[PDB]
């Protein structure tokens, strides 16, 4: 067992908000565990250099609630992988929705087994954060797209670590209390500004590793600035290798055809009726608040939901 | 009300160890009170001569914890009664589980065994015994038990047993002549089948009718105490009797039985999980120690309790906590009681205190010793050479528990042969073999238990339908075994070197003479010494040197071969001067002539 | 000892050879040590020949090794149901002068590494192994550990290979090595652990089956060492343990210390004994039990 | 029978069977006896217990143990599979897959089969095919016909919802079609030693079995591939030459199979194979059973 008989009972309820720890890719010292939610799949396999990209060598075994789990000895951090799910007659290659790091094979995206180990330098900040009490204190937010803010040369963005010291000073000089970051979660079309998301659990590669962003927050916190993240629970990205029709059927999508057509996003809205979608979405909320200590989440297009 | 509000709570708790004060039948001068445990009963009524055996005459009222109570005017001591318990659609007549005496209406027990209302008034005259009684402190005193089945012991006339009253004086006189300290009684609790010997019990709170009244039994116990003899009762918490009128499905459902089908002898085991079952059993244990001044309780077949198939596994916890809380409760209420357990598994710490994770018994039967010893002595003396380790290795396991040497009724029955029958050779040698065995049993560490008739070297197996073959006491060999057992018991009772069965109490002298089948060992307390030289071969041994720690004159304290015991008479002078040079790594040595199939017991002087 | 009118399975030739072997060694070398591994319940292996023993000074406690290991492969959820296998080991802990033994024999032929034997994830495996050694050092008897067990090696012992010393770069393996180092230091220094007789051991509590916790005492003369063992990954808070002496008590070792790779839950050095009865004892310490951890505590001197 | 034998009961059983067939000459009595007690199915006048049928519990144990094993490992347990036929005619037997096998953590028949879902479905379709071919009548406990996931839980109703999904609907189709073959062909009606003849049993490496089931004119050839590897150019000896038909293929896509098949139109080649005059050159589908008869 990777998964408790209780953890599955929590999944059936949609009450696992720590689902990140069970799901996605988790490295241990001899290999990594893989856990994916694919209820309407007949078979789920993990393919990577660690098994010559062959579906047969490592096939995940179903547990309760359409949850698949398996261990691959020799699967290591920095390895790229993909899940090959079979829905009856047809097979398709998928990204890990719970991938904690995605890097493009082209360099122009493949899920990467990653460790989120980081030792923090913001203990003092967290104790003093206002939250609800902030209503009686000043909040002055500087909204930023990290790619657009400052450039090293034309068409070259600043890395997470690099931007921190230039940005933190500019924000401090002007006396802003927080920075609101346009979505940092992995997104293919840079021109979307981050609002069409593929890796809800993965910070964008363009500015660095998960650790690069964690430090950026570390620095901004030490220098007394808050970080608010823009969050997109309203809809999910169009590209297929992603969340679209994940198990071969509607999964994050509405099962019923009438509900799925929607204004602004069609068949790309999350089915909040499904407990699994609620696990996925609410876990991501805490995931950002937990592993990256974010101070805030800003939900856009609330009317569309 | 009959029941205090604290009572009901104790019954739900499982802590009502006085429950005989309230459950069962308790007479007044104007009537009798009745109390029954029947949790799944929709109705309960008492039926008897005092009310037309009419089921609606006296319907007991339901209180808390499944307890029923009622008063019946005119129900008097000496009437029979019956509980009519209604489980929904079906109705059934049952006997009182707390019956204080049961008596057959027919005259034949296997036919009917009905409850009789009784008053337990009795005045004791055993103050001196009960004020000097010593339970757990007996580990450092000689404990020599004479095990008895009362109906089988002596018959007043062929096929008719002695009464409790009538048995008292013959039993006490004989036990005192033997020198035994205690009598162990096979189960006295009411049982239908005499051939059960009492191990299939229906009336736990009733002494068996066959030998007299309840007070008759107390007179017997009272008498035995004044004579300085202890009384250990055999007690059967392991299972209850398969009689329909008894405890089986008391309410129409499982009550004393396991509720669960899967677990549960079969089925007729007590459900130790139930608070009421633990109450009923533990109160009964104290009941015997309380109302009958019993000195000890001996529990048989403990392994059937400890395990379930004799992730939960084989062990039954229910039983072990009950056994543990049983023993704890006994010693709390009776600090000088004695508990003995027979466990045929090697379950550790039977004789250990509960606070050390033990079962809490004071004593364990050393049945390993019994088997090894018996397996050894049936073999022909020519062959005992080849099995020498069976004899010597008995002491590797002799200190794991506080042990009682266990020669028992089970050993002499069902084709196993009389102890006499078991021994090899001609009649002289069998008597010799039997004298040697008893000699070694008394020398071996641990308390001694001997069943009826073993003291004669009785020819036949124990038959409950008759009395032991006292006629053999006339032929010479058999009075000799009796003289030998008495003299052993007199030596046992007097020499403190034999009282301490700890490893301290034993020292090896020699165990390597496999060819001559000879064993030399020491039994010691402080200054006091006892030397044991044992010849398991007929061949007399001459100039057999035996090392000893202290020099000087040694005395021959007992000689198995003395003619008074039926022996050849080959013996040392009884004055033996120690030779000042070494033997067996010892400073001095005694040079003796070892009689045939005999045991020598020797002591230094002053 | 055994081979499979006389009809005897005991090879008596060999038993006298063993007896005369042991006698001869100690006669010519009074300070030698002879140890036997005998997997039967042959009595008095560690006993002197003149008491009919085999004449060895030490006997392997293979019963202990079996019981302890069988207990610790089971998952903590199931450890409730096998509590007696842990407690029962003491019953037989004094019949011989014993060496608690973990050896190549148990880490080969598909039986798996000691680390491999322990249940759960990597932190729990390190925790379980730290506890096993903790109880093993606290349990009466001398100590033997085979190569690679001291850092918790993944792989079974292979004679054609060298131990996975590269594992000493991983923190958990280094922590297990430090834990064992610290265990031996306490062992060498505290004489309460030198005397493996019934003298040196007293039970504090053995009846916590639900939470699968055991408390026992090790004492030579005045000195005493307290052992409290949490065999479940669930932390225990305000857990009271009866103690003989009152006053300040010191935390001598904590399996869950970060120096060993643990969560770091502990009692911060000083615990004060409460003059309130617990476990049939005059005083008690109210302690915090870390996950899958062994706590060694000393009265303050 | 026991308690050592209980003769009270043995005379009772003998008189029970004697009485039933006297008052109802065409009744059937079946016995489950878990010891190797002889002549359960034998008439009382021959010292038998007088039953008509005995559950072949020996077969069930061997069969299930063999298929619990992985095809990679089945190599080393080939004798467990092949040896069922030494004891297959000792009594008048019914092959049994009862409720007692799908309870108390023993796992549904589906759960017992190894590998991913396809192989699990393939294994169960193969298992039943071999059971229908093996001598003896057939008993299947409810829910085995879909290969339901869960153990039999009496407090609920069977998982009929699984009949919507492909793999389980295919097994239900396979059992129906097997039952059609059974009733149509008498070669399976005679569970006598004469009815069965071996074609080949020594392919341990490739874990294949070829056997014949016969009554007079009719023959039915059973070829079994117990490994997920398709076998090509696999020759199987046969008594008769001429055109042979493929009557059934477990691997048909209609059953959830890959669909590798001979699909009928198989012509015998007169080259000796398996000590037989003519041979068939076939394709063995993965974890599948082929059933073939001479064309007529």
């Amino acid at each position: 067992s990777w998964l408790t008989e209780e953890d599955i009972r929590r999944w059936e309820s949609g009450t696992f908000y720590d689902s990140y720890r069970k799901l996605g890719a988790h490295p241990d010292e001899e290999g990594t565990w893989f856990c994916v939610w694919a209820p309407h799949a007949d078979a789920v396999s993990v393919l990577g250099a660690f098994n010559n990209w062959d579906p047969e060598a490592h096939q995940l075994e179903r547990y309760g609630a359409g949850l698949w789990a398996g261990y691959v000895p020799g699967a290591l951090p920095g390895h790229a992988y993909k899940y090959r799910i079979r829905h009856g007659f047809y097979q398709a290659d998928k990204t890990d929705p719970y991938a904690f790091a995605m890097e493009p094979p082209t360099g122009s995206l493949a899920s990467i087994i990653t460790r989120l180990d980081y030792t923090w330098h913001d203990d003092a900040w967290m104790q003093r954060r206002k939250g609800p009490a902030s209503l009686y204190e000043p909040v002055s937010i500087y909204e930023v797209h990290l790619g657009s803010w400052r450039h090293k040369q034309p068409g070259v963005s600043f890395s997470y670590r690099e931007i921190a010291e230039p940005l933190a000073d500019y924000v401090q000089d002007l006396g802003f209390t927080h920075v609101e970051l346009l979505p940092i979660m992995e997104h293919p079309y840079y021109g979307s500004w981050g609002y069409q998301v593929v890796g809800y659990y993965a910070p964008t590669f363009r500015y660095g590793t998960p650790q690069d962003l964690m430090y950026l927050i570390d620095y901004l916190h030490q220098r007394g600035i808050g970080v608010i993240l823009d969050w997109v629970p309203s809809h999910f990205a169009a590209d297929p290798q992603g969340l679209v029709y994940f198990d071969g059927t509607t999964l994050f999508e509405y099962d019923d055809p009438r509900m799925r057509h929607h204004p602004d996003w069609g068949t790309y809205v999350f089915d909040y009726n499904k407990p699994g979608v609620r696990n996925f979405l609410i876990s991501n909320a805490l995931f950002w608040l937990d592993y990256y200590h974010v101070d805030g989440l800003r939900v856009d297009a609330v009317a569309s939901m | 009300s009959w029941l205090t509000e604290e009572d009901i709570r104790r019954w739900e708790s499982g802590t009502f160890y006085d429950s005989y004060r309230k459950l069962g039948a308790h007479p007044d001068e104007e009537g009798t009170w009745f109390c029954v445990w029947a949790p799944h009963a929709d109705a309960v009524s008492v039926l008897g001569a005092f009310n037309n055996w009419d089921p609606e005459a006296h319907q007991l009222e339901r209180y808390g914890a499944g307890l029923w109570a009622g008063y019946v005017p005119g129900a008097l001591p000496g009437h029979a009664y019956k509980y009519r318990i209604r489980h929904g659609f079906y109705q059934a007549d049952k006997t009182d589980p707390y019956a204080f005496a049961m008596e057959p209406p027919t005259g034949s027990p296997i036919e009917g065994l009905a409850s009789i209302i009784t008053r337990l008034d009795y005045t004791w005259h055993d103050d001196a015994w009960m004020q000097r009684r010593k339970g757990p402190a007996s580990l450092y005193e000689p404990v020599s038990i004479y095990e008895v089945h009362l109906g089988s012991w002596r018959h007043k006339q062929p096929g008719v047993s002695f009464s409790y009253r009538e048995i008292a004086e013959p039993l006490a006189d004989y036990v005192q002549d033997l020198g035994f300290t205690h009598v162990e009684l096979l189960p006295i609790m009411e049982h239908p089948y005499y051939g059960s010997w009492g191990y299939q019990v229906v009336g736990y709170y009733a002494p068996t009718f066959r030998y007299g009244t309840p007070q008759d039994l107390m007179y017997l116990i009272d008498y035995l105490h004044q004579r300085g003899i202890g009384v250990i009762l055999d007690w059967v918490p392991s299972h209850f009797a398969a009689d329909p009128q008894g405890l089986v499905y008391f309410d129409g459902t499982t009550l004393f039985e396991y509720d669960d089908p899967r677990m549960r002898w079969g089925t007729y085991v007590f459900d130790y999980n139930k608070p009421g079952v633990r109450n009923f059993l533990i109160s009964n244990a104290l009941f015997w120690l309380d109302y009958y001044h019993v000195d000890g309780l001996r529990v048989d077949a403990v392994a059937s309790m400890l395990y379930r198939d004799y992730f939960g596994g084989r062990e039954n916890l229910e039983a072990i906590d009950f056994i543990k809380k049983f023993n704890e409760t006994v010693y709390l209420h009776f600090p000088e009681a004695i508990t003995i357990a027979e466990e045929s598994t090697a379950w550790p710490g039977v004789s250990a205190p509960t606070y050390n994770n033990g079962l809490g018994f004071l004593y364990k039967w050393n049945m390993g010793w019994m088997h090894d010893t018996l397996d050894y002595m049936r073999r022909d003396p020519v062959h005992r050479k080849y099995h020498h380790d069976t004899l010597t290795f008995s002491l590797w396991y002799a200190f794991s528990e506080h042990y009682i040497l266990p020669l028992s009724h089970d050993e002499v029955v069902h084709g196993k042969g009389s102890l006499w029958t078991k021994m090899p050779g001609d009649d002289w040698q069998k008597a010799a073999n039997l004298r040697l065995l008893y000699g070694h049993m008394w020398g071996h560490p641990g308390k001694k238990l001997l069943f009826m008739g073993g003291e004669f070297g009785q020819h036949h197996e124990w038959n409950h339908d008759t009395q032991l073959e006292w006629h053999l006491l006339d032929q010479p060999y058999h009075r000799g075994i009796q003289a030998w057992v008495r003299d052993l018991n007199h030596l046992y009772r007097t020499h403190p070197a034999l009282w301490h069965d700890g490893p301290e109490g034993f020292e090896w002298i020699d165990f390597n003479d496999r060819d001559q089948s000879v064993i030399c060992y020491l039994r010691k307390h402080t200054d006091r010494l006892l030397l044991f030289v044992l010849n398991f071969t007929p061949v007399p041994r001459e100039h057999y040197r035996v090392g000893v720690p202290i020099g000087g004159p040694w005395r021959e304290v007992l000689n198995s071969d003395a003619v008074a015991y039926g022996g050849s008479g080959m013996g040392n002078f009884g004055r033996v001067e120690a030779v000042p040079e070494s033997w067996h790594g010892r400073p001095f040595h005694l040079e003796l002539t070892l009689p045939p199939l005999a045991i020598l017991i020797l002591e230094p002087e002053s | 000892l055994y081979r499979d009118i006389f009809g005897g399975r005991e090879n008596l030739e060999a038993i006298d050879f063993i007896k005369k072997f042991n006698e001869t060694v100690y006669l010519h070398f009074p300070e030698a040590i002879t140890i036997a591994e005998e997997s039967t319940a042959w009595p008095g292996v560690s006993a002197p020949t003149y008491n009919n023993g085999l004449g060895f000074l030490y006997k392997w406690n293979m019963g202990w090794m079996h019981d302890t290991l069988d207990y610790m492969r089971r998952d903590p959820v199931h450890r409730k149901y096998h509590h007696d296998t842990l407690t029962f080991s003491l019953w037989y802990a004094f019949s011989e002068h014993y060496i608690l033994p973990l050896s190549h024999d148990e880490v080969v032929h598909g039986k798996g590494s000691l680390w491999t034997k322990m249940p759960g994830d990597d932190w729990q495996k390190a925790a379980n192994l730290r506890l096993l050694y903790g109880h093993m050092w606290g349990h009466p008897g001398k100590k033997l550990l085979f190569m690679g067990g001291e850092f918790g090696q993944h792989h079974e012992w292979n004679h054609d290979t060298q131990l996975e010393w590269h594992l000493l770069d991983q923190p958990y393996h280094r922590g297990i090595q430090a834990w064992v180092r610290d265990l031996n230091h306490l062992y060498r220094t505290h004489p309460a652990l030198w005397h493996d007789g019934p003298e040196g051991f007293e039970w504090i509590d053995f009846n916590d089956r639900d939470q699968s916790v055991i408390c026992y005492l090790r004492k030579h003369t005045d000195r005493l060492l307290l052992f409290v063992l949490n065999f479940t990954p669930v932390p225990r808070e305000h857990y009271r343990v009866g103690v003989p002496i009152g006053g300040p008590w010191r935390e001598v070792l904590n399996s869950d210390a970060v120096a060993y790779g643990g969560s770091g839950m502990g009692n911060f050095g000083r615990v004060e004994a409460v003059p309130e009865s617990w476990h049939g004892r005059p005083f008690h310490l109210e302690l915090t039990l870390p996950p899958l951890a062994i706590l060694i505590l000393e009265p303050e001197s």
